[PDB]
């Protein structure tokens, strides 16, 4: 019993900005690296980055001037923050642990829907 | 980053045949592929990694095949219980692509 939860804004407007916090218990977040992927409505996964055990990040190269992962080991908290929201921006938001190539522990997703 | 194609992007069954799901990468991932399945309103599950390996739980009806560029998923005789979408990812390099994801249904 891994457990990650994912809280974000609900609605919000175009041109925003998003912030979304992925808590998780059970493990340390120095330990695993964490990945953020989102679900449009009907549609595929799509990665947007992860943040390693020891802090590092990488992000799609797509959206990599959109985004900002970070991470509080402290509060055991990953915060994903997205500029300047499109209404492409809806979908399903997700973390997930990830351990030796694949993602094990999944949250259940918050939804976003960007709307003015 | 890599892409990931999967066919077809659905196929209608049922209770008891056999399907192939394939995803193709567009550069050579070495093995490194993860498949996952997604029922309506849940987060996607781990199915397989490393192509081959069953996670813990997984029937054994399922079995991940592949190497370089081209990845197999089969299922035999499927159950109700498979239905869904189904997703490839890999994890070459730097990145975390995913396929676009096959539609398993009911026929």
């Amino acid at each position: 019993q891994v457990q990650l939860q994912e809280s974000g804004p609900g609605l919000v407007a175009p041109s925003q900005s998003l912030s979304i916090t992925c808590t998780v218990s059970g493990f340390s977040l120095t330990g695993y690296g964490v990945n953020w992927v989102r679900q449009p409505p009907g549609k595929g996964l799509e990665w947007l980055g992860m943040i390693w055990g020891d802090g590092n990040t990488d992000y799609n190269s797509a959206l990599k001037s959109r985004l900002s992962i970070s991470k509080d080991n402290s509060k055991s908290q990953v915060f994903l923050k997205m500029n300047s929201l499109h209404t492409d921006d809806t979908a399903r938001y997700y973390c997930a642990r990830e351990r030796d190539y694949r993602l094990d522990y999944w949250g259940q997703g918050t939804t976003v829907t960007v709307s003015s | 980053d890599i892409v990931l194609t999967q066919s077809p992007a659905s196929l209608s069954a049922s209770v008891g045949e056999t399907v192939t799901i394939t995803c193709r990468a567009s550069g050579n991932i070495h093995n490194y592929l993860a498949w996952y399945q997604q029922k309506q309103g849940k987060s996607p599950q781990l199915l397989v990694y490393y192509t081959t390996t069953l996670a813990d739980g997984v029937p054994s009806r399922f079995s991940g095949s592949g190497s370089g560029t081209q990845y197999s998923l089969k299922i035999n005789s499927l159950q109700p219980d498979d239905f869904g979408s189904y997703y490839c990812q890999h994890f070459w390099s730097t990145s975390r692509t995913f396929g676009g994801g096959t539609k398993l249904e009911i026929k």
